Order: C-alpha cells, then structure tokens, then sequence
C-alpha cells in the first residue's frame, strides 16, 4: 500500500547528504595498526630472547665440578676465572620498554576519544534493577535473552504438543480445575497463549503489581475483583491452598442485619403514612372551625 | 500471560501444565546446566524437543450399567451433588464418587437426561492407554545435527535437517504401528556401533548382549518434500537404520516446523550458526602461556 | 518500538492521571485507566473484569430515597394543612369576637 | 498511539496485531541481533519488508 | 508445597511424614556433610534411595 521500495536502510553513523552511512572501523584505522605493531614489537622481544639458558665461562668449573653443579650437589670452582654469580649467567626475559607500553596507551586513549566507547534483570522487572545495569552487565544480559528465548521456543513447543496429546484425565488430574479445549485448527498460531521463563524478580515484581492494583481498585469495583487478585497474590506466594479459600468465598448475609432494613422500610412508609394521616386530621379540623364560623355568623 | 482477555483460562491451563512437564519430567537443574553451557562453549544450542509415547493395549473389565429414569427425589439430589463435586473438585470426584452415579452423570453431560443406574453384568474392554506421555528437551550435539546450508540465516526457512541418534529396539517398540521394516535390521549381532559420522560419549567397545537393548545408530531426515506433487512443500519425517527405511510420516507436531531451537551466544551477521567466546580470546591464551612458561623456566632451569 | 523504561513511564502518567481526575469524573473514565494500567501489567483478565462492570444498584438504598422523597412531600402538605388549620381558627375568633361585641 | 481521539481504536487494533506478528512469526532475539550487528559493523543496515 | 487446591491436605501430610523420616532416622548432620563432600572432591554424588 505505502508504493514505496520495500528496503529501510540506517546509518551507523551518517555521511553528510549521502544515502549510506560510515562504519565505525573508518576512524579507528591505523590505531589497530600502531597498537599490533607494537604489541608484535613486545612479543618478539619477548620470545626471540633466550629464558633459562645458563651460560658457564669457559674455564671457571672444569670436569666432574661442572657434572656436580648439574646434579645439585654443592660444587668447588676456581676463584682465579671469576665469581659464580656474576659470570655462570642465567640469562631472564629482557625489560619491556616503558616506549611500547606509553605507546599501547596513547593509542588506546585516542581510539576512545575518536569513538566515545570505554571499555566498561531479565522480565518485568522493577525500575531499581532495571536501572542498576552498569557495562558487561547489559553484555551478559545480551546472552541472557538469547538462551531465554531458546528455553521460551522449547516452551511453546511442549505448550502445542500438549493440546493434542494429554487426554482430558491427565489435565483434569494435574490442575484439578476444568478442562479448557483448545482448537486443533488454530494450534499453529499460539493466539492466546503467551510463553516466557519466570525468575525470582519477576515473581517479586508481579506480587508488587497486583498489590498497587488492589490498592488502586479496592473501593470502586465490588468484593470479587479485589478477592480474586488477593488470591492471585497468595498463588504468588505458593499458598495454594488460601487460593480456594479465598475465591470460592460468599459473604454470607446476617439474618438480623437483614431483617432490621425491612424494618426500617416499614417505618418510613409508616412515618409517611401517619404525617398524611396528620393533613387528612388538619382538613378536618379545618372545616369544622369553618362550619362554627358559619354558625356563629 | 494470556494475549486478549478470553485467553486467561486457556493460558492458566497451559502454564500449570508446562510447568509441570517441566518440573516433574525434564530434570530442569541439568537442563539449563547444559544449556548455558553447551551455548557458551560451541556456539551454538540445537537442541530436539520431541514427545515420548508409550501406548500399551491393556485389556479391563468395565462393568456395564442399565439405566432407568429418576424417579424418587433422593436420586436427584445425589445427581446434582455429583454433578457439583465433578465441577468443584474433579479429584474429589474421581475418588469420592461411586460407578454407578458416575455413569449416571456421564449418561446426563452427554445427552441430558437425569438417569440412574443398575449394574448388569461386566463387560471386557480394550483400552489403548498411554503410559507415557511426556515431552522430551535434549540437548543434542552439533557433530549430529546437519543443517541445510541455504538457509541463508532464518531456521524457520531450512527445507532439511538430519540427526543422528543411539536407538534401540525397544525404544523403537515403545510406540508401535508407526516403523515399518523392523526385521530387515540385524538385532542380535552384538556388534559394537560404527558410524564414522555420529560422535558420543558411549565407549567403542560397548554393546549391549541381549536382543532388544542393542544400540544402532537411527537418522533423521526432518525436513520438506512435496508430496501430492502439486509444488506445495509439506512437511515430511523420515528415519533410516543403516541401508533400510523404517520410518516416513507427515510431521507429527501441530507447529509444522523442524523440531530442533538453536540459539547463538554471539549472533553471527546474517548467519544461523553464532560464534563462541575463543574466538576472540585467540593468541591471548598463547601469549600468556608462552610468558608464563618462560617465567616457569626461569625459576626451574636454574640453581636453587 | 516500547522499552522497559517506556513501559513503566506510561504506567506511572496514568497512575498521575488517575489521581488528577479520579473524584471530578465519572467512575468509567478513571476504571477504564485503571484497567489500562492493568493491560501494562500483563493482566488481560483484569482488564475485561474492570471495563465492562457495571454497578449494581441497591433494591433497598434504592426505595429509601423514594419514601424520602415521599417524606418530604408529605412534610410540605402538612405545612399546608397547618397553615389552613390556623386559618380557619383566625375565622372563628373572628366570628366569636364579633358575637360578643 | 492514536493521533486525533476518533484514531484510538484502530491504533489499538494495529498495535495488537503488529504485536503478535512481531512475537509468534519473527524471531525478535536474532532480528535485532543481526539489526545492531548489521548496522555497527557494515554501515548500513538494508532490509527487505516482504 | 501443594499444586492445586485439592492437593493441600496431602501435601502437608507428606511433608510431616518425610520431615521426620529425616530427622528421627537419617542423620542429617552426616548425610549433608557426606553430600556436599562427595560432590565437590569425586565430581559426582552418585546416592542409592532405598
């Protein structure tokens, strides 16, 4: 209907009056290559150096002292050739430039200034956790979703192959309520049935929204209403069975209580009946008068 | 949740149903072990969600009842209290209510007259029952699963998916009527499984002795064909032992699809397999390892 | 494209709203918010429980008014009456002032 | 949302029914996760509405 | 914890019973301890209920 190309296409960040928009790798080149350069620069001082290899001069420990020294036994050298600890060397990993690690830093620092990206709860849950996601925790989140919507697929999977599956028994048994038919034609569209994995917050905040609800509706609409999401908050809180106790629940009428407004009916229409009585009375007494009027006259 | 407001009935019947699948079959503390984990390391998640049957033809004695009108008002009375406990407490009413009444409100929801019963005799019933139905979530193993490789991204949009799985005939004879072909297999041969394609964890030199626990090696091959030949894809199943086919339906599930979920841990641009975490992670093990080798051979390859 | 944060904004403007006109308006305008704050909460059910609910009058606080409406009428032609009654007594003192002159 | 009063319930119906299109047919989890992904790291985020 | 409405009555009665199954006869102190040790030295908590 819209008679318009069916393709929407974003920028990531746009290119002044140009269609297309510019990635993020445009700015941040040659700083990967100036930071690899250097990290390759520090693992290659590292590795094409020479780590525990001893390097005896030549002539310090002569036969049988050098065969001693290599079996950990105390050796006897010969004073004349030098000292054994600052010759019989052992060569360590050499220093890492202060260069490369200031060099790996102003890289860095210009890559995050150039695109402002530092380096550093599931449901209906409340604001407060909501809001309390700092970085990485938006990041574990991101995977967190992805395995809850694998679990909501095998949910809604094991919700379909149910409805045509289970016999009536099997359900009247495992709910003890009525069985509800669902329509085998329309099992291929999950219209009315909504599926989602259920954590602890999510419990918290669903008791929390049907209480601000009773709290909100607990004057306006009738006993019903109110009662039924009290007994939804105690199915919340595994207490099956206040459930019942609280639904299927008739206020029962007092026959006292009741009686008196009839009684009190009665005597309003008695009280209407008597000051009527009392004009009837008036007129009465008023013709009278006006008849001893006339006698008198 | 239920979507429109006449949904909250069909939707409370649902979640405490599944709910209890969930709890009372499938052990969940394992199944999301394996889940998070089996995402977190490979990649990728496919895991078959199927249902397990287990028909038995079991053969009762049904007493048979004859009915005659209501006619005393106590008769009625128990109905009606019948007829409120099987409403009420459904429980209450499969152990609290005697046959003969039951029949009698069984006879009164099906056509609506108030009718009592008078046991005849006994009669001998079949009775197809169903001693297992339960869902089954497994986490399957991606050396088992292929994917057709068209779908470019989009499972829903994959004409094809073959898995391999450790059968046996028993498993096979839980649900019959439904594989054909089950003599042309060898089932006593006590020859260890040799597939060079399916990977599993059961020892090479494993085989069951006995003659309906041996373990074969059955495929799978959900996916679309035409059937009627009009180019109209249906769905189609098949499972094959070796060289003979056993099995070739429509698909069984309501949904219509292949039965298998797939979550990546990291999504993959418009591909259906996602990337792992030692993707990025690569050469950082090798330089820190490499280090601390060589701090290890500094203090090692020295005199002390 | 709704978020979280958009959700509860628009669950507490109609919260707001609800307190700003919830005594000035009639009962269906502020249960029909209710019910949408409802619809925000994943509840379905409440919300066709709370829309289409109608209250029920009283049969007894019903009548009552109308013998108090009758009451009150009642009350007013006793006036009346009284006021004939005193009246024709003004005419009869007339009268007996005059026998006696 | 509606834009003038009389657009209230047709913005109802649309809303629910582009909701349910949104949550049964497509999958939101990968959409927008090959959407973001797409976007940051191509440049462009190019899509077919079919 | 019960399922439904009706399983209350029995629900309670099985968590008296298996309350004090557990209390009277098996030493919980031991078991607990003998648990958590077996799991987390061997790998697994491999447990006959007979």
């Amino acid at each position: 209907p819209d008679g318009k190309l069916p393709f929407v296409l974003v920028p990531y960040m746009p290119r002044k009056r140009e269609l297309y928009g510019e990635a993020d790798a445009e700015l941040l080149g040659d700083n990967q290559k100036i930071l690899g350069a250097t990290m390759r620069g520090m693992i290659d001082l590292l590795g094409r150096s020479a780590n525990g290899q001893r390097a005896y001069p030549k002539g310090m420990l002569d036969t049988l002292n050098r065969r001693r020294f290599e079996d950990g036994l105390d050796y006897e050298y010969n004073p004349q050739t030098g000292n054994p600890s600052q010759a019989i060397i052992e060569h360590k990993f050499p220093e890492l430039p202060q260069s490369a690690i200031v060099m790996s830093q102003m890289q860095n620092q210009e890559a995050e200034a150039l695109t402002g990206v530092k380096a550093f709860a599931y449901g209906d849950v409340a604001a407060g956790i909501r809001g309390a996601l700092d970085a990485a925790s938006k990041r574990e989140m991101a995977i967190l979703r992805r395995l809850a919507k694998g679990m909501a697929d095998i949910g809604t999977k094991i919700c379909a192959m149910n409805a045509v599956f289970l016999s009536e028994t099997e359900v009247v048994r495992i709910t003890n309520e009525e069985y509800v038919t669902i329509n085998r034609e329309d099992l291929k569209g999950n219209f009315d049935i909504e599926v989602d994995i259920n954590t602890a917050e999510v419990d918290n905040q669903k008791s929390q929204d049907l209480g601000f609800m009773v709290q909100t509706i607990g004057n306006t609409v009738d006993q019903q209403v109110t009662l039924k999401l009290v007994a939804r908050i105690a199915e919340l809180k595994r207490m099956p069975e206040l459930a019942h106790e609280l639904r299927t629940w008739k206020p029962e009428p007092d026959p006292m209580e009741e009686q008196l407004k009839q009684l009190a009916i009665q005597k309003a229409q008695l009280e209407n009946q008597k000051l009527q009585s009392e004009i009837a009375l008036n007129e009465a007494k008023v013709r009278a008068e006006d008849a001893k009027k006339d006698m008198t006259n | 949740t239920p979507v429109t407001w006449e949904d909250e009935q069909a939707a409370r019947q649902n979640e405490l149903v599944l709910n209890y699948q969930f709890r009372t079959q499938l052990n969940r503390v394992k199944l999301v072990d394996d889940y998070v984990h089996s995402v977190c390391d490979d990649g990728t998640g496919i895991a078959r969600v199927g249902w397990e049957r287990k028909v038995v033809k079991v053969k009762q004695d049904a007493p048979v009842f004859q009915m005659y009108p209501v006619e005393t008002e106590e008769q009625v009375q128990i109905l009606q209290q019948a007829l409120d406990l099987q409403a009420q407490n459904p429980r209450g009413y499969e152990e609290q209510v005697a046959d003969d009444v039951k029949e009698a409100v069984n006879y009164f929801n099906e056509t609506g007259e108030a009718t009592y019963a008078i046991q005849t005799g006994t009669t001998e019933v079949e009775v197809e029952k169903a001693v297992v139905n339960r869902p089954t979530v497994e986490m399957l193993d991606p050396n088992n699963v292929v994917i057709d490789p068209s779908c470019n991204g989009d499972l829903d949009r994959a004409l094809f998916a073959v898995v391999s799985f450790e059968t046996c005939k028993a498993d096979l004879l839980k649900t019959p009527d439904r594989y054909h072909n089950l003599d042309k297999i060898d089932w006593e041969s006590s020859s260890p499984l040799t597939d060079p394609d399916h990977e599993s964890k059961t020892p090479g030199d494993f085989q069951f002795r006995d003659a309906m626990r041996k373990r074969v090696i059955a495929y799978e091959y959900w996916g679309f064909w035409d059937t009627n030949g009009d180019g109209e894809l249906k769905p189609i199943v098949a499972t094959w032992i070796g060289t003979t086919l056993i099995r070739m339906e429509e698909n069984p599930y309501p949904d219509g699809k292949l039965p298998f979920v797939l979550v990546p841990y990291m999504p993959r641009k418009r591909e259906l397999y996602g990337e792992a975490d030692a993707e990025l992670l690569g050469d950082n093990q090798k330089i820190l390892g490499a280090t601390m080798r060589g701090m290890i051979d500094l203090l090692g390859r020295s005199a002390n």
